[PDB]
RNA sequence: AGCGUGUGCCUACCCUACGCCGGCAGGCGCGGGUAACCCGUUGAACCCCAUUCGUGAUGGGGAUCGGGGAUUGCAAUUAUUCCCCAUGAACGAGGAAUUCCCAGUAAGUGCGGGUCAUAAGCUUGCGUUGAUUAAGUCCCUGCCCUUUGUACACACCGCCCG
RNA sequence: AGGAGUGGAGCCUGCGGCUUAAUUUGACCAACACGGGAAACCUCACCCGGCCCGGACACGGACAGGAUUGACAGAUUGAU
């Protein structure tokens, strides 16, 4: 650690959730307000992203000091089977846009 | 709204500035008729960006 | 590891920080700004002003 | 003769418990006192009194000039 | 400590009480006699980890020999108001590198650490240079 | 700015000591097992761990600021 | 979920909101002929109206990023849930459009391409499309280390007054 | 008298009326203000009216410096700021030189905003009182246009001789 | 043609020089109360001490009587 196992699987689980996590720059933020609900007491949000982006997996954008992290296909298999998840299953979105 | 500030980001030659300014307008028109036909009609047939703001009751 | 990090910052010119990407030195505050004079110039096109006079 | 104490040029002069009033010849005479108790336990001041430079918060750079 | 006629005997009392009496006072009756900026460090304050210091005055001038002083205690903190107890002691106090040792006299008391240790050579010239 | 200056000491983090493992539990009959020294008593300890026997010196080290005995 | 800030503020909030977005958008839509944005809050409701040339790209296949961006700003400045509504717009006449085409001639410049020829194929656009005049520059360094600069122009120009 | 500004903002914070206590700094109890709504009919200074001082380095000037009291802060020492008593210096219209200004303008005089946890001799705006002198010229300094001369074009800060 | 000043005096502040363990630094009509730069800490770039990794990822090694993590007290330490 570098962060405990517990706190790991409450990024990986939240992001298939919403598609998408963004975040702030800091290194004082205290729990981490604004999900991940008071369990984050330093970066781990932008630690565990940068290294699930240099194996690809999501991309990132930065803009005025805010980080938006978009999930692909590659990561959706990933933590499909990383998570033990059923063969099809996206609860991010799923339907046309009109 | 006024802002006069420097014109020149990292202070060097003549010392000049730049004035620049928002105007902002209000204006208010008090009806006195059932609080049903004015929430109604009020909320629509606005094209700009403009905004409005009920109020209950003033007088 | 270590049982500080940290000592107060409450008040003063380090417990605020402008929006650039968390610069200072530049002490800045007016009608809620926290944003940088240098940027504010680039942002005169941009909404909140049009120039007039 | 009821002027109050605040009103008075020493209050509680130090070490010696009281309230005073001090005129022309003893005021020079405390004076001297306490410039000599400054560098008897030899603070900060003592030794600015000493080599006669400013004692208050003042910049010495541009002030002063006796010298050029 | 070595002086006479400065906190007790003819010729200076600490404001009108004797060093011995300050002793058994609580720094409540003692922050009443008049030097106005005490007060306030006092009264604010209450002991910020000012512990590590007071602890180490008494611990070291109780186990060093008799009509002997003791080593050092070292300090970066040069604030914090010099006190009847503290006195005999022998501190080391930190300018920028050097650690500026100084006997605590009854004399002192009131003053800050500070004040005893200097942090700048006092100055010299010169010879006025080129431009 | 410039570079790093020589110093004549520094040593970053100890090797934490490569101690044997589980002798914490005495056997010399079944189906007895041997205690040694007490499991610790908190109610946020599951009381499964052993407290140290580090006697004149009693502490329970899943604690890290609290429960320590020293007799 | 109140009170509410003063009028003054209102309008400052408003602008950072305007001004953020706008520059949010231009690092993602850069190679889709990004053109701007059109900002309107309606009743219960957000619209924002995200101009790009071609729609088809910003679309993708199955609606997926319209999708990842409205879930962006639903988290990103605090929005109440399903409030956020998104939508599209193409626009018609693309060379008065100076924004697009400043883009797009940057692409066809780091795409590998020589600059001369370039500055006039992104000119007689310009001026095709309808358009008095129009102007290029290109300042910066090329054939060797020092800077020049390149100035294309056809037509007429302004430069003072209102 | 005027331009403004004010808590619900950044992360811990506003502007203040009124009552009570204190010489003062200040403390304390209550209430309003999202502001043409409350502070604020902004009951400001110079100015105006009546006493006192008397040509005296004077009661002009307030530098230096001793002691004491408050406020901000996690901390005030090399004095954060503020207040009270005492101490009472240079300075009595300023060389060679030099800056800026043409009408609500110069000058005198106060106030708001900016930075701000505490704090303007600064900067940016605003009111109030309000002159003398000019209605010109190329003398100096410099700039625009033509003509002329040039060994100059790194352009007279140039170039070049013994 | 004139009006009010500056240069003179005391004080504030910026700049040079000198000193210093450090006295951080840019700028020389078009620098010099300028870098919103009125610095207690913070700021902070400087100087002197102490701690931390927030060295991704890849490959190899280590490795479930185990890779590894943290800590009371005492000693040490400005320091809990």
């Amino acid at each position: 650690m570098l962060m405990p196992k517990k706190n790991r699987i409450a990024i990986y689980e939240l992001l298939f959730k919403e598609g998408v996590m963004v975040a702030k720059k800091d290194v004082h933020m205290p729990k981490h307000p604004e999900l991940a609900d008071k369990n984050v007491p330093n970066l781990h949000v932008m630690k565990a992203m940068q290294s699930l982006k240099s194996r690809g997996y999501v991309k990132e954008q930065f803009a005025w000091r805010h980080f938006y992290w978009y999930l692909t296909n590659e990561g959706i298999q990933y933590l499909r089977d990383y998570l033990h998840l059923p063969p099809e299953i996206v609860p991010a979105t799923l339907r046309r846009s009109r | 709204l006024r802002i006069t500030t420097r014109k020149t980001p990292c202070g060097e030659g003549s010392k000049t500035w730049d004035r620049f300014q928002m105007r902002i307008h209000k204006r208010l028109i008090d009806l006195h008729s059932p609080s049903e036909i004015v929430k109604q009609i009020t909320s629509i047939s606005i094209e700009p960006g403009v905004e409005v703001e009920v109020t209950i009751a003033d007088a | 590891q270590q049982l500080y990090w940290s000592h107060p910052r409450k008040f003063g010119q380090g417990s605020r920080s402008c929006r650039v990407c968390s610069n200072r030195h530049g002490l800045i505050r007016k009608y809620g700004l926290n944003m940088c004079r240098q940027c504010f110039r680039q942002y005169a096109k941009d909404i909140g002003f049009i120039k007039l006079d | 003769y009821k002027i109050p104490d605040w009103f008075l040029n020493r209050q509680k002069d130090v070490k010696d418990g009281k309230y005073s009033q001090v005129l022309a010849n003893g005021l020079d005479n405390k004076l001297r006192e306490d410039l000599e108790r400054l560098k008897k336990i030899r603070a900060h001041r003592g030794l600015r009194h000493f080599w006669g430079l400013r004692v208050r918060g003042q910049h010495t750079k541009t002030t002063g000039r006796r010298g050029r | 400590v070595e002086q006479k006629k400065k906190r007790t005997f003819r010729k200076f009392t600490y404001r009108g009480v004797d060093l011995d009496q300050l002793l058994d006072m609580s720094y409540e009756q003692l922050m009443q006699l008049y030097s106005a900026r005490q007060r306030r460090r006092l009264s604010r304050g209450l002991r910020r980890k000012q512990h590590s210091l007071l602890k180490r005055l008494r611990k070291a001038k109780k186990e060093a020999p008799p009509m002997e002083k003791p080593e050092v205690v070292k300090t970066h903190l040069r604030d914090m108001i010099i006190l009847p107890e503290m006195v005999g002691s022998m501190v080391g106090v930190y300018n920028g590198k050097t650690f500026n040792q100084v006997e605590i006299k009854p004399e002192m008391i009131g003053h800050y650490l500070g004040e005893f240790s200097i942090t700048y050579k006092p100055v010299k010239h010169g010879r006025p240079g080129i431009g | 700015k410039k570079s790093y200056t020589t110093p004549k000491k520094n040593k970053h983090k100890r090797k934490k000591v490569k101690l044997a493992v589980l002798k914490y539990y005495k056997v010399d009959e079944n189906g007895k097992i041997s205690r040694l020294r007490r499991e610790c008593p908190s109610d946020e300890c599951g009381a499964g761990v052993f407290m140290a026997s580090h006697f004149d010196r009693h502490y329970c080290g899943k604690c890290c600021l609290t429960y320590c005995f020293n007799k | 979920m109140a009170v509410q800030i003063s009028k003054k503020r209102k309008f400052v909030a408003d602008g950072i909101f305007k001004a953020e977005l706008n520059e949010f958008l231009t690092r993602e839509l850069a190679e889709d002929g990004y053109s701007g944005v059109e900002v309107r809050v309606t009743p219960t409701r957000t619209e924002i109206i995200i101009l790009a040339t071609r729609t088809q790209n910003v679309l993708g296949e199955k609606g997926r990023r319209i999708r990842e961006l409205t879930a962006v700003v639903q988290k990103r400045f605090g929005f109440p849930e399903g409030s956020v509504e998104l939508y599209a717009e193409k626009v018609a006449t693309r060379g008065l459009c100076a924004i697009a085409q400043a883009e797009s001639l940057r692409y066809k410049l780091l795409g590998g391409l020589a600059v001369r020829r370039a500055c006039y194929g992104v000119l007689r656009f310009i001026m095709e499309s309808g358009a008095k005049g129009c102007e290029v520059v290109v300042s910066g360094k090329l054939r060797g280390q020092r800077a020049k600069s390149m100035k294309f122009v056809d037509g007429l120009m302004i430069h003072s007054g209102d």
